[PDB]
This record gives C-alpha cells, sequence and structure tokens, in this order.
C-alpha cells in the first residue's frame, strides 16, 4: 500500500509506499495482515534502504 | 598609640578568573557512517556467453 500520515485538516506529514518489511505476500478476502491474535506492524522508515 | 586596625588590600580571588578560562565546552565534529545507501551492479555481470560451430 501507498499511505500518508496527516496533520490537521489537510497537513500532509508523509506519503510512505510500503518497503520489503511492510510486504504482505497473502491478503485472502476477509482476512487481516497479520492475524487479529497478532500485532500490527511496524511502518517507521522513508527510504528504499528503510535507513 | 594607634592600632594599624588591617582591613587588607586584597579584593576576592583570581579564581573566578581562573575558573572563566577554565571552561573546556564542547569540541569534534560527526563523521564517518553518514547515511549510506549504494545500488548498481558494476560488480558481477549476466549473459548468455557461450561457444558454438
Amino acid at each position: 500500500p501507498t499511505t500518508s500520515l496527516v496533520l490537521g485538516k489537510n497537513q500532509t506529514l508523509a506519503t510512505i509506499k510500503a518497503k520489503e518489511n511492510q510486504l504482505s505476500q497473502i491478503l485472502a478476502p476477509n482476512n487481516y495482515y497479520p492475524s487479529k491474535n497478532l500485532a500490527p506492524i511496524a511502518l517507521n522508515a522513508q527510504d528504499d534502504f528503510s535507513s | 598609640v594607634k592600632k594599624e586596625a588591617a582591613e587588607k588590600l586584597l579584593e576576592k580571588v583570581p579564581s573566578d578568573v581562573l575558573e572563566m578560562y577554565k571552561a573546556i565546552g564542547g569540541k569534534i565534529y560527526i563523521v564517518d557512517g553518514d547515511i549510506t545507501k549504494h545500488i548498481s551492479l558494476e560488480a558481477l555481470s549476466e549473459d548468455k556467453k557461450k561457444i558454438k560451430d
């Protein structure tokens, strides 16, 4: 996914494309990535090598 | 006779001026790691190169 962090009304902080740490191989319908018992994933990077 | 009294001539101490210069402060600058990215294929290649008749 390509997502966007936004403050306020429309003050966009950042626009981030999901990196290889954030890849989901399968997303079958009526499902979550990751599964609901597990904890959600962490997005904290800007670069393609996420440095 | 009349006593000297002695109130002294010396005032304070150098130690405050000594402490002023004694200032060390912050030194040195950031170097080495910086950021570091890098990506290209100048290291090794891959292309069909066989021999025949």
